[PDB]
RNA sequence: AUCGAAUCGCCACCUACAAGACUGGAGCUUGCUCCCUCGAAGGCGCCAAGUAUAUUCAUGAUCACAAGACA
RNA sequence: UUACGUCCCUCUCCAAACGAGAGAACAUGCAUGGGCUGGCAUGAGCGGCAUGCUUCUCCGGUGGGGCUCCGUCCCGAGGCGCUGAACCUUGAGGCCUGAAAUUCAUGCUCAGGGACACU
RNA sequence: GUGGGAUUGUGAAGGGAUCUCGCAGGUAUCGUGAGGGAAGUAUGGGGUAGUACGAGAGGAACUCCCAUGCCGUGCCUCUAGUUUCUGGGGUUUGUCGAACGGCAAGUGCCCCGAAGCCAUCGCACGGUGGUUCUCGGCUGAACGCCUCUAAGCCAGAAGCCAAUCCCAAGACCAGAUGCCCACU
RNA sequence: CGACGUCGCUUUUUGAUCCUUCGAUGUCGGCUCUUCCUAACCUAGCGCCGCAGAAGACGCUAAGGGUUGGAUUGUUCACCCACUGACAGGGAACGUGAGCUGGGUUUAGACCGUCGUGAGACAGGUUGGUUUUACCCUACUUAGCUGGAAAUUGCGAGAAAAAGAUUAUCCGUGCAAAGCGGACGUCGGGUCGUUGGGCCUGGCGAGCGGUGGGUAGUACAUGGUACGCUCAUCACC
RNA sequence: UUAAUGAGAUUCCCUCUGUCCCGAGUUACUAUCUAGCGAAACGACAGUCAAGGGAACGGACUUGAAGGGCUAAGCGGGGA
RNA sequence: GAUGUGGCCUGGAGGUUAGGACGAAGCUUAUGGCGUGAGCCUAAGAUGGACCGGCCUCUAGUGCAGAUCUUGGUUGGCGUAGCAAAGAUCUAACGGAGAUAUACUCAACAUGCAACGUUGGAUACUGGAGCGGGGAAGGAUUUCGUGCCAACGGCACUCGUA
RNA sequence: AAGUUUGAAAAGCACUUUGGAAAGAGAGUGAAAUAGAACCUGAAGUCGUGACAAAGACAAUGGAAGUACCUCCAUUUCAAC
């Protein structure tokens, strides 16, 4: 007999198998469309998620009860080190999707990308690419990479180059990882004589995030979700908690199926591994791409309020670190923990709408420890208030007087 | 380890050379470094010269950017067989959440793994002063630091073919814990 | 390098295309007449490198997977 | 069937029931300490018109009651001072040794071991 | 051919024969995407406008703009919840002679409490083209006229298919690459 | 919309039957959860009206999405309060008890009415009344290892490849063109089989290179790579 | 009829609350991994589905669609 | 369902005719041959160790796949479910075969683990309605010392109400 | 429930070696220890091991015809036979 009253099923079935992702980087399965009448450019690029902070800005759109009024916004703050281009691939059309044509590698490759390909790289040989070097810049070397060259402008028509991530640049003591993180990175944009003339200038060289995308676009982001194992029922999928009076347990899907089919479906609710899943998600507005600390130290300081401070919390991002280098602020969440690597991803959906299209204008970036309810912006506000303590007077006694 | 590193292998000889090898071929790569970041930050002008702080390791309180720590540090030799440290463990990073019934036994086998990591011995003697004074709170009141004195001894059985040491780890009574680095006493 | 094998048509003339209510080309009378390459052959290959002056074939003894095969 | 190498042991935690994963491979790697950030809310001890506290000589110093021999010593919850002090702060696993500013020190490692790769 | 093993059960050490097996792949990256899944869906307000329509009474809609319900995928900056950091304080009974330090009451109890986890109790994000239905038409015969149709066309639904999104080569990728080795 | 008649469809009602099960297929309702149908309540389009507007009626394509909170009752149904765009109807062993619950139904105790001489009876009322087992195989959910195209073998040879003394006997450029532009030499030896023969190898050079020594400026995010000059070494050789 | 009494049946109100909206966090012991020890129930043979007929509800039969092998933790659709 | 069969097979009896220590019965089989079959016979045993075959007749407790059949043994499940109330043990020394147990390499860790009894310390529990000290019923040597560890004390024991 | 049914005779395994022991490896007795003490014979079922046959997923088994490989099996033939 039918139920006796409707509501939603529990859980996105597009989303299955809720399985580990087979990789722990953000990787972009689509790239946007490209269009020939744009100057070739490239379309991602490699972040690691530090921590969260939120802004207050001014809202400009018209008819809204917030117009030219405050909001306060959480936001993410992803450090952006400058990626190295080590590599060229062309691909064509075929009945049965596209092929790999070739791969131009560049004359050196970094230490940190070679250490890609060894489980224990200190204790190896390391004889990563030892003889593509060799054979390289000779004759034959030189014939051979002109050929696929040349391939590539003949039967190529998607061209992509090889970029790695710095972990020497990042100087993260809490990331771990030395070996850096390989994607490829879609050139859009003019033809595609136009695309490898961009990419043959870029190998070898570094590349930075704020030339790949501007304060006020949007983005998206490519990243695998935090594990937590196995989970029930009720937190995997939603399910709601039978009543207290229930023998063998409440966290449970009461019926798993009818009697016909004599078969447990696939629409049913299971417990399984939750979270560590690969996401791309939409629509993140860029609210700031910061330079370097070491460049520009007033990283948090806008127009309205000019303390000078840097966007990393006072006592640090809990977990990860400092930002020392170049970051980008996203409004809002992105999938994943501290530390992870994450992709940027021009945006596919279109961009015309009010939201997307708004300028944003920071006010006010929030600087307070996150470890238990900061109350101080800066280290020279915590200082005002409290004035000297008893261990400012032992070192300042020891120096007055010991010292001189 | 990999065949290419074995030491059984390679043999004392062949192992050396290639140790060494690894050796002159990472500094000479750091004084090719240290004369041109030399030579660069000279010429450039004191205008350019406020962007580079810290690259020629010109900084203080800081790292030196050829290499690493631990190529710096002075490999002295071979640690004698008779050696006494005294050091303080962090017990309560070691404890915390765990069940109350089986602090003080989960402390001894913490202090026992510190200990035998150290010295690299599989017997370590527990003395009745650093027993007592881990169980002196009761089962569940174990203090959050203890100093130990860990002395590595010699002793093998008879006939027994590997030689065989042990420690004995003892408390050190300390009115506070502040400022207690560890050190190699006599 | 075991390894003895089953397979017995080659090509650098087919290895391009399209249409069967009309595709060799014209005329006016529109289904007949006229012109042409006459609208029913991919080229070779089958024992003298070419149609003749010729030349080793056995006893592998009357069938037997061709006992041999880079055309 | 030589080399490249992979795995186990060891260490780390973005992973994790166990496998598996991400990493490291003498590495600020690990350990202790220091500083920061934060939590709680002023430790023990001693003492009151100085022998103490605070400030560069000037400030500050109780208690309802009670006991001895006007004054003197004492008992007495609580209060005040030294004292935003003492303690805790990474651990299933906060920050700082690479912006500038006490803002970072010191120890430990001394040929890594084992198995496959390899009829 | 070469390398390594073995043979059927009453002995030993040697010779042959005959069988079986190995003789070229390993290891590490970046990608392809067949097939499978598949998701966003509704309401209100502003304005249109007291306008169209109507004698009057009454009284609409699309572009556009702003919110919201449900659903979905995450996240932890804020706010809230949670404490075996038994973190720091209090506080009751017992107890080590007292103080100190504590301890017992299976976390004694009370207040506050980081980190972590977590709530539409907080916060972020949730997209594009086609093929067609029904139907309305164009041209137009059959049937000199006529006719959306019968040959042709146009337009076109929250349906359906693909893009986007998730898994992905037992879909056996002669896809591309790094190192050895083998062959040469 | 449709009397008098008449032709159907359906198996969400009951009845009829007695084919399956009585060495046992767990009985109502609710809770939970998934899926399916369309005879379409709302949501997307589109016709027509006794269609001015507003509100509606009827009909077509369409099941992608949605279809509520409560009082009484064990209830299914029913009824009322309220919200809403709407509060459509159904199937899946009258879905779903080794998923729950156990209020009802239907043991033994007990009370009432009616009936019975009685023991007792009652699709009449009432109260109280044990809900067992998964570690097996599939299914499903996650989680590991792992060979295999003659789907383990045959040596059984098929490329969504190139384009030539039959892929050999060089590299670019071009259209499977016409053409055009490039190419390290020299002096010996050994060793096998029609032309400056194949292969192996040595000595002098040269060139393109890989590493290291010494040196100069510059680039890049600034410790760490590249680049000029010059030596040494190795490789093509 | 009835004061008092009742682990008796029923209705309403105050208080109170995780009963619920709507779930979240934590603890001990498990489950989970290891060392030692070590059963039972049950067991024709076995074990992927759709439809079809069939003793009218198939794991075997017909015609199609799937299906590489071996495994750990769960789970209650089927095994009438 | 009936009947027939110089139809097959088993334990015994009356006859007859044979075999066996140069190996009977029994048992084993990719041992073949014969028969449509029930079965018969040969071969081999690197099986066995003392009885037994054919034929005629007589005789009967005379032939098994199943009876939720009987008895004995075995078996997948399966190294699985589990061995989770009564809070708890730690440390050194002594004892013990119960260890510090090793081809090469090799300073120790990464190659002998885990477990016992006693004593001294430590920590905790019972908390006088006690895992205190004595009796009845019931039990009957469990008491004590020494020795001992095959079985038993569902883990272990060097300990024990063994 | 249980045949003590080893062997003709106990001749019931001295002695060496490893092990704490149980036992193992040798050596002996005996015609025979696979006759070693609940000891004649020693089946079936189940299991271990070595060798070989291969084999996807058609549950497995089965029938009929062939074939590949094996065969401690049987029979026949081996000179104008
Ligand atoms: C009272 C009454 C009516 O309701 C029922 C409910 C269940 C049953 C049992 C039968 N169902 C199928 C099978 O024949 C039987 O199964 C078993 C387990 O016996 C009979 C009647
Ligand atoms: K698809
Ligand atoms: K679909
Ligand atoms: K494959
Ligand atoms: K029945
Ligand atoms: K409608
Ligand atoms: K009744
Ligand atoms: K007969
Ligand atoms: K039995
Ligand atoms: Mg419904
Ligand atoms: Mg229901
Ligand atoms: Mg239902
Ligand atoms: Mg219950
Ligand atoms: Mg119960
Ligand atoms: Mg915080
Ligand atoms: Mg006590
Ligand atoms: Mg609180
Ligand atoms: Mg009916
Ligand atoms: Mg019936
Ligand atoms: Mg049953
Ligand atoms: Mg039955
Ligand atoms: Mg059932
Ligand atoms: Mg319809
Ligand atoms: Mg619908
Ligand atoms: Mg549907
Ligand atoms: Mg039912
Ligand atoms: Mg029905
Ligand atoms: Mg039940
Ligand atoms: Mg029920
Ligand atoms: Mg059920
Ligand atoms: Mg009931
Ligand atoms: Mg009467
Ligand atoms: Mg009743
Ligand atoms: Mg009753
Ligand atoms: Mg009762
Ligand atoms: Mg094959
Ligand atoms: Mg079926
Ligand atoms: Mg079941
Ligand atoms: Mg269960
Ligand atoms: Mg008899
Ligand atoms: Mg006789
Ligand atoms: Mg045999
Ligand atoms: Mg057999
Ligand atoms: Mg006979
Ligand atoms: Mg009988
Ligand atoms: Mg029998
Ligand atoms: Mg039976
Ligand atoms: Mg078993
Ligand atoms: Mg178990
Ligand atoms: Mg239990
Ligand atoms: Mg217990
Ligand atoms: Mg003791
Ligand atoms: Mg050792
Ligand atoms: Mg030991
Ligand atoms: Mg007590
Ligand atoms: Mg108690
Ligand atoms: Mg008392
Ligand atoms: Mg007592
Ligand atoms: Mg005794
Ligand atoms: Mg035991
Ligand atoms: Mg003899
Ligand atoms: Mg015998
Ligand atoms: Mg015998
Ligand atoms: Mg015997
Ligand atoms: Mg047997
Ligand atoms: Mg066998
Ligand atoms: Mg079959
Ligand atoms: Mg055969
Ligand atoms: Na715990
Ligand atoms: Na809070
Ligand atoms: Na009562
Ligand atoms: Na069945
Ligand atoms: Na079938
Ligand atoms: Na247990």
């Amino acid at each position: 007999s039918h139920c006796k009253f409707e509501h939603p099923r529990h859980g996105h079935l597009g989303f299955l198998p809720r399985k580990r992702s087979r990789q722990i980087r953000g990787r972009a399965r689509a790239f946007p469309k490209d269009d020939a009448t744009q100057k070739p450019h490239l379309t991602s690029f490699m972040v690691f998620k530090a921590g969260m902070t939120h802004i207050v800005r001014d809202v400009d759109r018209p008819g809204s009860k917030v117009n030219k009024k405050e909001v306060v916004e959480p936001v993410t703050i992803l450090e952006a080190p400058p990626m190295v281009i080590v590599g060229i691939v062309g691909y064509r059309q075929t009945p049965v999707g596209l092929k790999t044509i070739g791969t131009v590698w560049a004359h050196h490759t970094s230490v940190e990308f070679r250490r890609r390909y060894y489980k224990n790289w200190k204790q190896s040989a390391q004889l990563a690419f030892s003889r593509q070097k060799q054979f390289a810049n000779t004759k034959e070397g030189k014939v051979a990479e002109a050929r696929t060259l040349n391939a590539f402008a003949k039967k190529a028509s998607v061209i992509r180059v090889i970029a790695h991530t710095q972990l020497r640049k990042l100087r993260n003591h809490r990331v771990g990882v030395k070996k850096a993180h390989v994607q490829e990175i879609q050139v859009n944009g003019g033809s595609v004589a136009a695309k490898i003339a961009l990419a043959k200038s870029l190998l070898e060289k570094e590349v930075r995030v704020d030339s790949v995308f501007q304060q006020s676009e949007a983005c998206d982001v490519c990243s695998v979700t935090k594990g937590h194992g196995t989970e029930g029922v009720v937190k995997r999928w939603g399910v709601a908690c039978l009543p207290r009076k229930t023998h063998r347990g409440l966290r449970k899907v009461a019926c798993i199926g009818a009697w016909h089919p004599a078969r447990v479906m696939y629409t049913v609710a299971r417990a399984g591994q939750h979270g560590y899943h690969h996401r791309t998600q939409l629509n993140k507005k860029i609210y700031q791409i910061g330079r370097s600390v070491a460049v520009e130290p007033n990283q948090a300081t806008t127009t309205y309020d000019l303390t000078a401070k840097t966007i990393t919390p006072m006592g640090g991002f809990v977990g990860y670190g400092t930002v020392r280098n170049d970051y980008v602020m996203l409004k809002g969440s992105v999938s994943g923990p501290r530390r992870r690597v994450m992709t940027l991803r021009r945006p596919m959906a279109p961009q015309t709408s009010r939201q997307l299209k708004e300028k944003i204008v920071l006010k006010f970036i929030d600087t307070s420890s996150k470890i238990g309810h900061g109350r101080f912006q800066t280290k020279k506000e915590k200082n005002q208030w409290f004035g000297p303590l008893k261990k400012d007077r032992i070192r300042r006694e020891e120096r007055l007087r010991k010292e001189r | 380890t990999r065949a290419g590193m074995k030491g059984k292998v390679l043999g004392k000889e062949k192992k050396a050379a290639i140790i060494d090898a690894r050796k002159k071929a990472a500094e000479s790569r750091k004084n090719r470094d240290d004369k041109r970041w030399k030579r660069v930050l000279a010429n450039m002008d004191e205008e350019k010269r406020k962007k580079f702080h810290g690259v020629g390791n010109t900084a203080k309180n800081s790292r030196v950017r050829g290499a690493t720590r631990a190529s710096l540090l002075k490999r002295t030799g071979r640690k004698p067989d008779a050696v006494s440290m005294e050091a303080t463990i962090h017990l309560s990073k070691l404890l915390k959440k765990k069940t109350f019934s089986k602090r003080a036994p989960l402390a001894i086998k913490r202090i026992k793994a510190f200990v035998g990591r150290l010295m690299k011995t599989k017997d370590n003697r527990i003395d009745a002063s650093l027993n007592t004074y881990i169980w002196h709170k009761g089962v569940k009141g174990v203090p959050g630091r203890v100093r130990v004195l860990i002395q590595r001894k010699s002793e093998t059985t008879e006939g027994n073919k590997h030689k065989h040491f042990y420690t004995v780890i003892s408390n050190v009574p300390v009115a506070s814990f502040k400022g207690l680095t560890t050190k190699t006493v006599e």
